[PDB]
């Protein structure tokens, strides 16, 4: 079939920019491209139609163009409302298909997570289980990366991350790492480190913690 | 004005099947086709398969074709899709939007919510809520371990939510064919351990409401 390729995930913009998501398909489309946005809360909209151009009941603001395999939307003055997850599609061939999409987020200043890490709460350890949680909160871009170094080193078996879409009020993002092991395997070992990774330096942002001193 | 309410989520177990609906109003039924999109996390939408009202004629995409049948309702205006002998790659989100024409070649002007599907076969089970708190400067960050519960969903608060600003509740993740989820606030240093600070994790599913105080030392 024809694979329909949307470079850039992400887009950051500042509102009141104008705004430019492409889309390029795999072959010549004869101009039946679609464009539909996604809001956070799921719904599905139809933008733009027919490479771009044809409009439905949409703002001035959005724009479209394209032909044969490379097409794009531009949203001329971007707007709160307008942030949100852009896909385009081509009608030309069966199956129907679609680009990965791309999702628009706000501008800020770069800005180093707050990083924290948890021993396991007694609670939890009655059970047998231990569990060491780390957070790195309120930090741009949203690309980063965690590391947990069991008495000193490796530990990948365990980890399991989960991310925040950009927070409303600042632009910040925040991700939260949890290490879980056995009762009897955290009491075999000592310093648990949860290590941050963040362009917003090239030192990582190390926080970690002994047993032996609890 | 043109509406398309889909059947709410449902669970099923891996193996079985299931039919969800979609129903057209506003507009005239049998004219205009019903297509079905796929959405995984892993983005991207998928197109399932388009179906034409008025006469039955469906056409599917291979790849769902077998195990996928879209049938309809031309009474009620309502449009079902049914999926068998579920898998867990069929765990998603399922849209249905009308077809429509300008220029040789179709696009979906209108769409529904989306209905959602899980497939699993864990049962209605309360999570244990762990506290988070720092062991033996100005501003504090605590929280607290929702783990081992399903399914989705469960809702935190901070102090019955008199904590709002600098809290983040995080996505939740499939352990053990379990959910697990964490909570963080952050409180100056002076308002913990002076007060109270208690996560408030309610699990409807398993009617459970837990409130857990985030107390000093490990």
């Amino acid at each position: 079939d024809i694979q329909m390729t949307q470079t850039t995930s992400s887009l950051s913009a500042s509102l009141g920019d104008r705004v430019t998501i492409s889309c390029r398909a795999s072959q010549d489309i004869s101009n039946y491209l679609n464009w539909y946005q996604q809001k956070p809360d799921g719904t599905v909209k139809l933008l733009i139609y027919y490479t771009s151009r044809l409009h439905s009941g949409v703002p001035s603001r959005f724009s479209g163009s394209g032909s044969g395999t490379d097409y794009s939307l531009t949203i001329s003055n971007l707007e709160q409302e307008d942030i949100a997850t852009y896909f385009c599609q081509q009608g030309n061939t069966l199956p129907r298909t679609f680009g990965g999409g791309t999702k628009l987020e706000i501008k800020r200043a770069d800005a180093a997570p707050t990083v924290s890490i948890f021993p396991p709460s007694s609670e939890q350890l009655t059970s047998g289980g231990a569990s060491v949680v780390c957070f790195l909160n309120n930090f741009y871009p949203k690309d980063i990366n965690v590391k947990w170094k069991i008495d000193g080193s490796e530990r990948q078996n365990g980890v399991l991350n989960s991310w925040t879409d950009q927070d409303s009020k600042d632009s910040t993002y925040s991700m939260s790492s949890t290490l879980t092991l056995t009762k009897d395997e955290y009491e075999r070992h000592n310093s648990y480190t949860c290590e941050a990774t963040h362009k917003t330096s090239t030192s990582p942002i190390v926080k970690s913690f002994n047993r032996n001193e609890c | 004005e043109v509406q398309l309410q889909q059947s709410g989520a449902e669970l099923v177990r891996a193996g079985s099947s299931v039919k969800m609906s979609c129903k057209a109003s506003g507009y005239t039924f049998t004219s205009y086709g019903i297509n079905w999109v796929k959405q995984r996390p892993g983005q991207g939408l998928e197109w399932i398969g388009y179906i034409n009202p008025g006469n039955g004629y469906t056409k599917y995409n291979e790849k769902f074709k077998g195990k996928t049948t879209l049938t309809v309702d031309k009474s009620s205006s309502t449009a079902y899709m049914q999926l068998r002998s579920l898998t867990s790659e069929d765990s998603a989100v399922y849209f249905c939007a009308r077809s429509v024409y300008y220029g040789g070649s179709y696009y979906f002007d209108y769409w529904g919510q989306g209905t959602t599907l899980t497939v699993s076969s864990a049962k209605t089970t309360p999570p244990s809520v762990y506290p988070l708190a720092p062991g033996s400067n100005s501003m504090v960050t605590l929280g607290c371990l929702v783990k081992g519960y399903f399914p989705e969903p469960v809702t935190v608060t901070w102090n019955s939510g008199s904590l709002s600003s600098g809290v983040h509740t995080f996505p939740a993740v499939l352990q053990s064919d379990l959910y697990t989820l964490s909570s963080s606030v952050t409180v100056p240093s002076s308002p913990r351990p002076s007060e109270t600070v208690t996560c408030n994790v309610a699990h409807p599913a398993s009617s459970t409401k837990v409130d857990k105080k985030i107390v000093p030392r490990d």
